[PDB]
């Protein structure tokens, strides 16, 4: 629902849950494709230290 | 019907007028097709044409069954077995 | 459509009766249940038609056994009347519906698709024969390539709805002619799943094996069993075919099968043997084997003819990784590497040696099982003659029948 109206600085956060939640669960496929997700929401750059950690 | 795999046979042979007669005459040579004895002999119709699963109907590959003992029940006793002989050692 | 795999595949419970008690009772209720709701009253009877005065029958609608330990297939005439009640209604009323789209004219659009809703009813009360005409005439009025893939894969679904496995057989040649022509992939998805699941039927484990992996990766779930079980279908083809190599590689490069790990008994059971089989830890293979016995071949449709087979097939990939490593093994020591007794294990490698797929030997005085497996040229010289006399044989004989003619 979230793409749809992306507006947020928020969503760096979700993409690097994602992330470690399939990394967990073994699957490096769905793990990768996360990451890269990540690195893209954080291109424009709005994130805290804590995030970027992360 | 047929006789070794059935394309291998089917394709190699048909009936041509010249040899026609002369198949006739070999059938009738061994007297008879031998496929209506048997059913005669048995006295009603077999008991041992359903002893397998190929055996039964040829619709399956082969499974190289003969035997037909189920070894669930033979592996069960052989893994307790050893446990408690090994257990109360 | 959707329902109706569910329903068949609960059935194939009480079909048997060498599963656990337990598990058919409950699934006994929820077929039912879906006899009422969905009008599967016909499969119900159907079920009584395949044993003829087997295991499995209790039935009141005709003979009964007592010798059963189903008793929970026991009709009523409650269960009867509650049909022709129901079947009489239900269908006067949606073809009436159906014929006036008929008469209302548009020829390739219109009428096409009204021809495929009678086709739902009748599958879903499953009845195989009256689907196929109404479904038929669908075909033959020009559609969409989409349109064409779906009905005849529907008609195919009813050859495993009551597991005439001849009848998926015929009817998914021609998926295998349209594919290409309409040559779309949503579809073709499907396609290898269930072309994949008729080989599962069969014997051949090899076509299912490379059909079976493309399933894990992308799944369409329409008149497709449940993903869980595809899973375990996929686990079944690996072992069977594929040798310590290509298995092991294949299940760390599925991502599908490990983000699931365990979710039922039989993909338990299926997981388990596999991890120990290439890791080369025997202690824990054996309860594993007996596992998937029980909770893995007995419950499907499409493995219960292959449950023996299996077993037998499954000791001898075993047997041929563990001679593969070793120059010789003394009994004693192969025998505690399994965790079974001395005697047990001289049985089981004596069925598989005069058949010579094990290719080693047994000094019982020495104790030690010597392996004589040749992987030189002796092997490739051994391959090669036997082929080499079968090019003589089969120009042999085609040779003479042309001269003579």
């Amino acid at each position: 629902e979230f793409k749809k109206l992306d507006d947020k600085p928020s969503l760096v956060d979700v993409h690097l849950l994602e992330s470690k939640v399939y990394h967990k669960l073994r699957n490096l496929a769905k793990s990768k494709a996360s990451l890269t997700a990540a690195r893209t929401a954080a291109n424009s750059i709005y994130c805290p230290t804590q995030t970027v950690a992360e | 019907m047929s006789t070794d795999v059935a394309a291998a046979q089917a394709q190699s042979k048909i009936d041509l007028t010249k040899k026609k007669n002369e198949e006739i005459n070999k059938k009738s040579l061994e007297e008879d097709d031998e496929f209506e004895d048997f059913p005669i002999d048995t006295w009603a119709n077999g008991e041992t044409i359903k002893s397998n699963a190929v055996t039964q109907t040829n619709i399956w590959e082969e499974n190289w069954d003969d035997v037909e003992v189920d070894d669930d029940f033979t592996n069960e006793l052989k893994a307790e077995l050893d446990r408690y002989k090994r257990e109360n050692q | 459509r959707v329902p109706n795999y569910e329903v068949s595949e609960k059935a194939f419970l009480l079909t048997q009766s060498k599963v656990s008690i337990e598990q058919r009772k409950e699934a006994a209720e929820f077929v039912l249940a879906k006899i009422k709701e969905e009008e599967m009253a016909p499969y119900y009877k159907y079920l009584c038609e395949e044993y003829l005065v087997n295991n499995g029958q209790s039935d009141l609608e005709h003979d009964e056994k007592s010798d059963s330990l189903n008793e929970w297939i026991k009709f009523d005439q409650e269960l009867y009347n509650e049909l022709c009640k129901k079947n009489e209604s239900k269908i006067k009323e949606l073809n009436e519906k159906i014929q006036k789209l008929e008469e209302d004219d548009e020829g390739e659009l219109e009428q096409a698709q009204a021809w495929i809703n009678l086709g739902e009813y009748y599958a879903q009360i499953g009845d195989k024969d009256n689907a196929e005409k109404t479904l038929g005439k669908s075909l033959s009025k020009a559609i969409s390539t989409g349109a064409k893939i779906d009905v005849m894969l529907t008609i195919a679904r009813l050859g495993f709805f009551y597991n005439d496995q001849l009848y998926v057989k015929e009817k998914l040649e021609a998926v295998n002619s349209m594919i290409e022509k309409g040559g779309d992939w949503e579809r073709r998805n499907r396609y290898k799943t269930y072309y994949g699941i008729h080989c599962l039927a069969v014997r051949n484990f090899k076509e299912a094996a490379k059909l079976l992996v493309d399933s894990l990766a992308t799944f369409t779930s329409i008149e497709l069993t449940s993903y869980e079980s595809i899973a375990t279908y996929a686990s079944v083809t690996g072992l069977f075919t594929l040798e310590r190599t290509d298995l092991k590689s294949k299940v760390i490069d599925s991502p599908e099968l490990l983000s699931l790990i365990s979710t039922t008994a039989a993909l338990q059971s299926i997981s388990s043997l596999t991890i120990s089989l290439y890791a080369s830890d025997y202690a824990s293979y054996f309860p594993y084997l007996l596992e998937t016995y029980a909770n893995v071949l007995i419950p499907c449709k499409y493995l219960n003819r292959h449950a023996d087979f299996f077993v037998r097939e499954m000791r001898r990939k075993v047997y041929a990784q563990l001679l593969e490593s070793y120059k010789t093994l003394s009994l004693k020591s192969m025998a505690s590497a399994f965790g079974v007794s001395v005697a047990f294990l001289d049985n089981d490698l004596g069925k598989f040696i005069p058949n010579k797929q094990l290719n080693c030997v047994i000094d019982r005085v020495n104790g030690i099982v010597e392996t004589n497996r040749p992987d030189n040229k002796n092997a490739q010289y051994h391959l090669l003659v036997k082929q080499g006399d079968g090019l003589l044989t089969k120009l042999q004989k085609y040779g003479a029948a042309v001269r003579l003619t």
